[PDB]
């Protein structure tokens, strides 16, 4: 896999209880590095990785501004999308927005993407050309037209191709000690007897970064340790693939 | 870094 | 919802304070304050992201200040007002870094003394007989004289309704004495109709001049009537045959 | 309107050794909408000082949080994760199995 | 200046295409705006362009060239109603807007049948006061302030009698001395 800079934006309308909830989280690869929560008193972008704690106020001012602007545009979008679907004011609804750029082995732009989802279901998607949008619904068609007429894609393309890449480079550098350092799984198998008749084998992987991994031989979803690393196991030899070890350990 | 201008739906 | 700003015109005595208000478009989180003088573009003063004042001009005077307490309406206050403060104070809102849409502005004139402020005298002049026979067309002229300051809005009214067609108001007023810096202003306007229309004596022609003067909160210590904001009409009826 | 039920995983950062400090992790995932309540339990008792990751989501738009607390496990003490979501009619409880 | 515009008056005959042109410093500027501002009024947003090429709205065309760092406004079939200051506004890579000083457009009105004439009018209320009206001249005529001080003379002005598709230029003069001859006043 390739280096990336992604953000995951969530807006939730709160009928009766005032302005919608809004949260943005920034990830380089599988490391989270920033957060904005609008439920704070004076809501600001904050660092959420030790290598971001040395950034000046110029940076946090700007990201705080972007996030606040986003939160306000998302508030309007929720109200607008309500009208499109002829839903009442009484019910809570969700707008989500993921966007990210990826580098190739050459450290150049490789691909960008953006997607909006309304109440868990895809709504509007940026196309690979980074020049046009694709609706799913009829509702999303008014959005496509509106976005198209607005040249919304011109803005997102410059972000994805130039900004998102220039800043991904700055983040990989500021936190090289942690982001470029690989950590392969520590593997072992454990014996769990169900009776004298049947037994259960469990292939463990622990303390690995990044979270991409395959356990081959009941497959449990990859999960975080809370120290930056990840954990996984499979159950019924066991083959373990991860970009941190030269060949699959069996 | 965030994009300034979240798209308008 | 557009952008509201009050007052539209404001006369203040040099050395006094003034405070303008702006109400932005509901869903707009950004509010911008700009100043504009003759034949220049808007100059940045300050802007607010909701309640947060994020920037101010490096050159902004200590006398200039703005607030947006509830993150809604914004006020701009000028203290110890000077002649040079005379300008157009524009407010603009935007939804994030989208388009900036402007309010109708607050035009501030800062005058030496409020006794210099007079309202307009207005006369309508009837069409020349010569013009009617030559052209089968009749040009009413309206004249507004002895007003200060320059704030005026002239309109033509025919049979109770305001007319735009055949109307033409001077671009800008002219000084009754180019010599004096505190000179009073005159402004002319033309309404042209068909000779037959001017000759129907059932037709009523009114030149209305809206003057922006003192507010009810301005103190007036003089014999002549308080030169408040007010309308001054003059009229004419059609002459038959 | 899409609703998905949390997948819960109760587990520890490091392998469990009695007497020595660790972290207890509850990983709720695959849920929608975002409103969820998550307590960690020490023998059915609500643990007070509990922290949680910032709300994020996966490619299917489903939400995921980590609730975690610093704990010293013992051979006697039982631990669990209590999770309420609009989708459940009653709180789901998952007990910590140090072999899982 | 981050944003450049010829401030000088741009004179154009009614029906010509007006070409308003604006140049910006930051090669990564994000959005580009044309405001119309009539005398004594606030700027009105008329065109918004972001992408290389042309946007069309009525008799208006916005042209954006990110390579030459030019942004232009075209006014088809230019009418005197378009006489106004046109303000160029550009948001830089950071989305911080700058307004150029603006370009004053003056659309000279189409006068088909000049009939240069001066007349004299009397006040509806008082026989005693008069004004002189120079009317019907063509859009190249130059009106001049007199050297009597007590003689006031206005700048020209085009009315448009919509119903009869007729247009006329007009200028006024008056005094309070009453030696005042109408036939001379205009030179």
């Amino acid at each position: 896999g390739s280096h990336s800079l992604k953000y995951f934006h969530t807006s939730v309308s709160r009928p009766g209880r005032g302005e919608p909830r809004f949260i943005s989280v920034g990830y380089v690869d599988d490391t989270q590095f920033v957060r904005f929560d609008n439920d704070a008193a004076s809501p600001r972008m904050v660092p959420r990785a030790p290598w971001m704690e040395q950034e000046g106020s110029e940076y946090w001012d700007r990201e705080t501004r972007s996030a606040r602007d986003t939160a306000q545009i998302f508030r309007v979008n929720l109200r607008t999308l309500r009208g499109y679907y002829n839903q009442s004011e009484a019910g809570s609804h969700t707008l989500q927005w993921m966007h990210g750029c990826e580098l190739g082995p050459d450290g150049r732009f490789l691909r960008g993407y953006e997607q909006f989802a309304y109440d868990g279901k895809d709504y509007l998607t940026l196309n690979e050309d980074l020049r046009s949008w694709t609706a799913v619904d009829t509702a999303a068609q008014i959005s496509e037209q509106k976005s198209n007429d607005a040249s919304e894609a011109e803005h997102q393309r410059a972000y994805l191709e130039d900004t998102c890449v220039e800043w991904l480079h700055k983040y990989l550098e500021k936190g090289k000690e942690t982001l470029l350092h690989l950590e392969p799984p520590k593997t072992h198998v454990t014996h769990h007897p169900i009776s004298d008749h049947e037994a259960t084998l469990r292939c463990w992987a622990l303390g690995f970064y990044p979270a991409e991994i395959t356990l081959t031989w009941e497959l449990v979803e990859t999960r975080p340790a809370g120290d930056g690393t990840f954990q996984k196991w499979a159950a019924v030899t066991c083959h373990v693939q991860h970009e941190g070890l030269p060949e699959p350990v069996t | 870094r965030l994009p300034a201008k979240a798209p308008l739906l | 919802t557009g952008v509201s700003q009050n007052p539209r015109h404001k006369i203040t005595k040099r050395g006094q304070n003034v405070t303008f208000r702006c109400d932005p478009i509901s869903d707009h989180n950004r509010l911008y304050w700009y100043r504009q003088t003759l034949g220049q573009g808007p100059e940045f003063l300050t802007y607010f992201q909701s309640e947060a004042q994020l920037e101010k001009s490096r050159l902004l005077s200590d006398r200039f200040s703005a607030e947006r307490p509830k993150g809604s309406f914004s006020t701009l206050e000028i203290q110890r007002t000077e002649q040079g403060d005379s300008a157009m104070y524009l407010c603009a809102s935007s939804l994030g870094p989208n388009e900036q849409l402007f309010g109708p502005g607050t035009r501030l004139t800062v005058v030496e003394d409020l006794n210099k402020v007079f309202p307009p005298e207005v006369a309508v002049f009837e069409p020349s007989e010569a013009e009617i026979s030559h052209t089968q067309k009749a040009t009413l002229v309206c004249l507004a004289t002895g007003f200060y300051p320059d704030h005026v809005e002239l309109s033509w009214w025919v049979n109770g309704k305001e007319v735009h067609s055949g109307v033409c108001t001077d671009p800008q007023p002219l000084k009754e004495q180019p010599a004096l810096n505190d000179s009073r202003y005159a402004l002319s306007s033309r309404l042209r109709v068909s000779a037959t229309f001017w000759q129907d004596p059932r037709n009523h022609f009114r030149c209305q001049v809206q003057f922006y003067g003192l507010s009810e909160n301005d103190e007036w210590t003089q014999d002549r009537a308080k030169p408040v904001t007010q309308i001054v009409s003059a009229e004419a009826w059609g002459r038959a045959d | 309107m899409i609703q998905r039920t949390p997948k819960i995983q109760v587990y520890s950062r490091h392998p469990a050794e009695n007497g020595k400090s660790n972290f207890l992790n509850c990983y709720v995932s695959g849920f929608h909408p975002s409103d969820i309540e998550v307590d960690l339990l020490k023998n059915g008792e609500r643990i007070e000082k509990v922290e949680h990751s910032d709300l994020s989501f996966s490619k299917d738009w489903s939400f995921y949080l980590l609730y975690y607390t610093e704990f010293t496990p013992t051979e006697k003490d039982e631990y669990a994760c209590r999770v309420n979501h609009v989708t459940l009619s009653q709180p789901k409880i998952v007990k910590w199995d140090r072999d899982m | 200046k981050e944003v450049e515009q010829n401030s000088g008056p741009l004179s154009v005959p009614e029906g010509a295409i007006a070409s308003l042109n604006c140049t910006y410093s930051d090669r990564r500027s994000r959005s580009f705006f044309w405001y119309r501002q009539y005398s004594g009024k606030s700027p009105e947003l008329i065109m918004s362009i972001y992408s290389n090429g042309d946007k069309e709205d009525g008799r208006f065309t916005a042209q954006l060239n990110k390579a030459s760092q030019y942004v232009s406004l075209l006014i088809r079939d230019s009418q005197p109603s378009d006489s106004a200051t046109y303000l160029c506004a550009v948001m830089d890579r950071e989305y911080e807007i700058s307004f150029g000083s603006g370009t004053r457009l003056l659309v000279r009105p189409d006068i088909q049948n000049p009939d240069p004439a001066v007349y004299q009018l009397r006040d509806s209320k008082s026989s005693d006061k008069s004004v002189c009206l120079f009317t019907d001249f063509d859009s190249q005529t130059n009106v001049s302030q007199s050297k009597d001080s007590d003689v006031y003379i206005t700048d020209k002005c085009v009315l448009d009698m919509r119903s009869m598709d007729f247009k006329s230029n007009s200028a006024v003069a008056w005094s309070n001395k009453s030696d005042f001859a109408c036939a001379n006043a205009f030179n």
